[PDB]
DNA sequence: TTTTTTTTTTTT
DNA sequence: GGCTG
């Protein structure tokens, strides 16, 4: 997989989602937001349960409020489709 | 346009009659579009009516998905507005939107393909398509028209229907008298024939035969062998062309002069096609295999066969099922079915070769219901022969074929005659 | 949806005429819904009839609520508009609300129950049951789906059954006065009736024999072919009709001349139905297909199907079922339920042929158990014939029809009759 | 009283042998008391004793708990103590405590399914009981008791045995000798009745037999048909009851004026019962929807039936498993245990019709292992017969009972009878 | 568990004496329990005997160890007490402690080896085992076992089997003279007895005959009925025990005071066991279920029987055929094998019976080839013994039994007797 | 747990 | 104020 295009695609579909902060340490790249699929937390509005991990091998976007958990990959193509298309292509673009 | 598609769904009768039949959930926005028409869609299959507004909301009620979804549904319900339109720019627009929608999934799912066969193995997420149906989805993707064909009318269309039977072009003759009258004129392209012998009886021996008599009469042969190399194939049409036994090639009774010169007798003649043999595996080739092949054929070395040769397709492996789940049954009859899908897209004279059971080994009968791997071969095949071979039939050099299933004619008339095989020279010859 | 089930109550009396009868203040809510339905209720009680919005409001205003119970009635009476929705969706929808509230009413007495029960003697309340009566109190609320009709009496309604004996508007007769008198007045609208025998027998035969002689009578004959081309069925509808030959229309001994008068001949008769001949790629039809096929025909000409012929069940696809999810037992099952399902919703006529086993391929006779596919199929079947042909037979050729399940009539009254089958011609003659 | 329970079972031996084989894990909440006792439970299973403090301080230290369980363990384990108390107190109040916990996990399971039920397809989880369930668990839970029958126990139940030898079950008579023969003197109340037959050989013959021959004896007999039509149905009884074939019917031979006075010579008969039809779609009435037709007709109607008739098992719907979960044999015993559920709650002798396997067809002897759909549903019937009508009974007019499972007598007496069937009537005649 | 090692070496002497000689220093600790141990272990080498608290505390003073050391022996030894644990768990745990740190020890061993082998050779250890002796110093952690019992040793174990052949440990008696004759005394423990029955003989007389006998004896008898209720089992029972004829209960013959009495009278006697009848449907019972019923009569009834006796083999069913046949070659050898595996592995003498071959019906003579279940009974079965009633030994109300296999004795030394066979009272009787 | 094809084997 | 597989 190519992680660099996951983390820069990632980004922006994640810039969307409201609470969205930039867990970025020397050696990793995380990225926190309210989940979309579930709205994170009803009773707390201000909790960003939602998570994206673009250290690994392959970028996943995993939830603790709803259990979801994707690459994010899927969540393009399930969620911003006009991302989905250059996503993928880039993808062809490096490979 | 999707409002305006789901809104005339909704409140247009003449739109729903036309759009519906073709439209489908993947050509709409993954979200609200999708999740709208999964609502009328469930609603229509409950119900065979357009739902309303009221039944709309009402199912958005009783629905699972998120806060976020439910508030796009209900703000795109609540869009819906029926507006003053005519029937022919909708339709059109229709037309447009489904087709570029169905481009856009297929050239998707192209890049999918292309990125996941770019794979190391075993961890290739398997049930993917591999690279070798590529183009078909992308002609999947242009056969959406909004003109689906309804049939053949037997009085209104009748001028057309006649104008196939003077023709001709479908039936490709034999060259033994016997078969071409037996089938009325020879084998019928886009067909599926089956030569049932048992082991070592023949069943190789015949298609050699048939593919030199077809390459003597202006075809294009390709000779496709899944348990034997290309120079044994090629040999026993060298025995059946050349009219030099077997034995004389093996024994060296024959010179490279004579050799050549017979090559250069036959090319010299016009009235001689071109074979070409090709060696799979056993177990190792299907029919997008064939699709491969022909269109690597077709565009490497300009070949479009007519008279495709299958060795034995109980060897073929199935291009649909996953190898050795379903039993012998299932698995042939997905085979024959796929091949004769492949031979009337080619518009070929598909030949095989079928095993018999143990129990029809030496016997100087074999019946329909002593095919071995599955009783839906003889169902799925147009044309059906069995070889038969006794001592005494052996010692006169000779073969009995019984018409099994025989579809282009009457198998009751000429059910069993003699032919004349010479093992020698791999060739089949007539007693008439 | 209670703002629809008043709304539908007050404005519908279709809608008042099959849900009042199954309506209790329980069911709706403890705020404004149940004040209204207990207004609607005293209203009807009061007087025998449905209220109008004046008079529903009159009786709020005579009624006494306190402040916020007063301004949610009000309120939700201002929010009662006729909308006429479909009543099979309104009938079945209400249903389930009606069941989902009555569930949760049982849930949460019987939670009170369990409570009560725990209460010490002198602190429990006797109005409330024991837990002996926690089940029947989930069963009665498990029992109130809307259905107000409880059957014929045999007794209290012989009248009714004696007309319904003089409807004879089903039967369709077979234009073979054999199959008419084994049949008692033919086959019958919504039925799956089926044409077994084995592998190149002529269960096509039969099938094109049928169609034609129902085009002869008049019906709108709907072919679809799993197998065969239109062109090469439509063969065999002319080699019946014209009555000339197979051999000869392929053999050119019909001169153009005498093809056209013979079909304008047919065309000049009016006793000539319509019949449409459609092809489908194996493994990729059923009903759900079938069903978009007649509306697209119905769309297209003026052509509502009286006979359905499908070629062949099992080469057909089950609608739920993937092509090979489960057995043969289950798919071929489901898809013989299915078709059965669309012929008694399009009333018509489904006739289909079916393979028999390997065990009686060279039988003189052939029995139920004798087949191919599913036996849930000789299950979902009503007038299951059977084609038996034997060396004898086809020296006279007259194939055997064994009546093998006869839903119509008696099994057994004519259980083997021969038939004239001439093969050329693709048509069954009766013998006298 | 968890911790009292605990400490009584660890500190006393009759309180242990008492209780211990009816406490379950389920009993104790998710805490330190679950924990407890699954230590408890696992050493009186490797050990066949009960465990010591010591012993469990063991098991603790050699268990994968986390640091929460593991206080909580230890606080409990040294919480407990031998309190002076009675063994007659102990033994109820924990009696108590465990119905209590029953009555709550069922509660919270028939939450969860109804929970379940509302989801849409594909989310909803698999192999979850359905609504119609509900009812069942919480008849389990109710039987909760520390008094548990095994087995019979002579020397210990010999007053209840000497009851049995003295008293005779009520007997539902038949019309026909040979049954009340085989019965010794009909068939009891709540009751599941099958008669077993191939396909198109006489199950709804039978069962309208018996329908027309209970009527006859004044009793209130509800014919439910999932396959026929009302007046199917209602025109084979007519025929049995009317002495008039159904070929005369249907050809019109009678007229209407015989037909009327036939009726009402019937109908002014004393001795005669009321007989109601009703149809349902294949797979759309459960045993809740008969329990509503019961209800409508005790309503309506005021129709208590005694002889309820199902025309075939295999059609209805599971009332207990969603459609498509389970296997075939899984769904057919639910199906029978919900229908003798339905038989002792009404306090009904109901019979139905099962279908046999393909083997079983034209085979002059059936046994067990014929059953298609399940072989459970002998063990579910209290009396199963069979029809063996094969190859040459037809032909002489009769038939032949089996007796597979005969729970009023001995099925080894008169195991194999000849029963007189007349197709034309539709009834059972006597060879005597 | 090494403060419970110690506490329990100190008071206790069955546990000493057992786990003595498998103690050693290394398996405790390298701290305060080392320590004690070594102190235990000097007072028992220099006194043989185990010591005291006060000499313990004695000899800790009269020690060299540092203040740490002191504190930690002196606090151990105030933390031993005299609890009285169960000396079974007592073994196992401290033999799972010992073996567990055996292996600690051995894999710390093994690590330092690679550890020195890793390491300048002209500077290492040289008391350090080479690497080559890894394998067998894991042996010596493997070889750690407070009691070695596999198998039966010869030469080791024959004192003990000498004391089960003068014992007779494993005979179980008849009750009847000639049944022991031929037996050496009786039937064996784990092991499965059939009775093969001709025409004209009950299966269940013999078997009821023999559960008599054996409750007459003393025996927990379990009888499991398949064709046949708990009520006519135990009639049967009544019938051999009370001396009252079967049919006399049915008529009425005998009152309650009379039966009251018998029974009583029985009771009264102390040479009485325990009888439970158990009723499975047929087909519905493996030798799986017979496991769960054994688990539940001794977790709930205590009731662990030394007699089991089937009602009938065939109606069985093969847990590992899983398919069921009425009467198949395939399922009754697998009955017979399972259900000698539940004899062997409960302990218990299972009995059953068969019926014999048609050839063996119409002979009086029985042959082992002439049996309905040929080398899959007389292989499976220790003893099998024939049953022939003609109609002279009817006559005279006799039965002759026949020997036909027997693993207990020499088949040919008592082959035939006669056994004075009572229908009414389901008796046997010896004849002089 | 049944169902259906094909084969191979074996038992009666 | 972070936490998955
Ligand atoms: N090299 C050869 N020389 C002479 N005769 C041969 C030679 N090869 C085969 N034959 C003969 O040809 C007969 C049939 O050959 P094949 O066509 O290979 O039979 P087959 O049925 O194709 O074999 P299988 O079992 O299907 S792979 C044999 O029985 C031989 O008598
Ligand atoms: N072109 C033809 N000319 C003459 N007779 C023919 C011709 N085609 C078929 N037949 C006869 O038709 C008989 C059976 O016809 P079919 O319809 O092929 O039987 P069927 O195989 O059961 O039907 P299918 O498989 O759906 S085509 C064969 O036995 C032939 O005798
Ligand atoms: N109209 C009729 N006139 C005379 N005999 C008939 C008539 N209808 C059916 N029969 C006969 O009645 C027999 C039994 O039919 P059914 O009562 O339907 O048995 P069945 O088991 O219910 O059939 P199914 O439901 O399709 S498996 C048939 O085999 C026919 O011989
Ligand atoms: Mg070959
Ligand atoms: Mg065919
Ligand atoms: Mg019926």
């Amino acid at each position: 997989s190519i992680p660099w295009i996951d983390n820069e695609f990632a980004y922006r579909a994640l810039a969307h989602l409201p609470k969205f902060t930039q867990v970025n340490n020397s050696s990793t790249f995380k990225l926190r937001f309210r989940c979309p699929v579930c709205g994170d937390s009803k009773t707390d509005q201000n909790k960003a349960r939602g998570w994206y991990y673009g250290d690994n091998n392959e970028g996943n976007i995993h939830c603790y409020n709803c259990n979801y958990h994707a690459p994010i990959g899927i969540y393009l193509k399930e969620f911003e489709p006009d991302l989905y298309r250059e996503y993928i292509f880039e993808i062809r673009k490096e490979k | 346009m999707v409002e305006i598609i789901l809104s005339h769904l909704i409140f247009d009768q003449a739109y729903f009659s036309k759009v519906w039949p073709y439209m489908d959930s993947e050509y709409f926005e993954s979200g609200p579009a999708k999740n709208t028409f999964k609502l009328i869609k469930s609603h229509v299959n409950e119900y065979h009516s357009v739902p309303s507004i009221n039944a709309l909301n009402v199912a958005l009620e009783n629905s699972s998905f998120t806060e976020t979804e439910y508030s796009g549904v209900k703000t795109l319900i609540s869009k819906l507005a029926d507006s003053p339109e005519d029937h022919s720019w909708l339709v059109k627009e229709t037309e447009k939107y489904v087709q570029q929608r169905a481009m856009f999934n297929a050239t998707s799912k192209i890049i999918e393909i292309q990125t996941n066969a770019e794979l190391p193995p075993e961890k290739r997420n398997k049930k993917m398509p591999d690279v070798g149906a590529i183009p078909d989805i992308m002609r999947q993707a242009l056969s959406i028209s909004f003109d689906s064909y309804v049939g053949h009318d037997w009085m209104d269309d009748y001028e057309a229907r006649w104008l196939s039977y003077m023709n001709k072009a479908r039936k490709v003759p034999f060259k033994l008298r016997i078969l071409n009258k037996i089938t009325k004129g020879g084998a019928e392209t886009g067909t599926l024939n089956v030569l049932m012998a048992g082991v070592n009886v023949g069943k190789s021996l015949g298609l050699c035969s048939l593919a030199a008599d077809y390459l003597q009469l202006g075809h294009n042969v390709l000779y496709i062998s899944m348990e034997m190399a290309e120079e044994v194939c090629a040999k026993r049409i060298d025995a059946n062309m050349l009219d030099v036994s077997l034995d004389d090639i093996d024994d060296g009774h024959i010179s490279y002069a004579e050799y050549k010169g017979k090559m250069e007798k036959w090319r010299e003649k016009s009235t001689l096609g071109r074979l070409i043999v090709k060696q799979y595996p056993t177990g190792g080739a299907d029919a997008n295999t064939f699709r491969s092949l022909l269109n690597e054929l077709k565009l490497k070395k300009n070949f479009v066969p007519t008279i495709i040769i299958v060795d034995y397709l109980g060897i073929c492996k199935s291009c649909r099922i996953r190898v050795y789940s379903e039993n012998s049954y299932t698995t042939v009859k997905a085979i024959a079915e796929e091949l004769r899908a492949l031979a009337v897209e080619t518009e070929t004279v598909l030949w095989t070769a079928a095993q018999v059971g143990k129990q029809a080994w030496d016997s100087s009968d074999v019946n329909m219901s002593d095919i071995a791997e599955s009783a839906g071969l003889p169902a799925t095949a147009d044309f059906m022969l069995a070889v038969i071979e006794t001592e005494e039939l052996a010692a006169a050099e000779q073969q009995l074929i019984k018409q099994i299933k025989s579809r282009y004619g009457d198998k009751n008339k000429w059910n069993k005659f003699l032919m004349g095989v010479q093992k020698g020279n791999q060739k089949w010859v007539e007693i008439e």
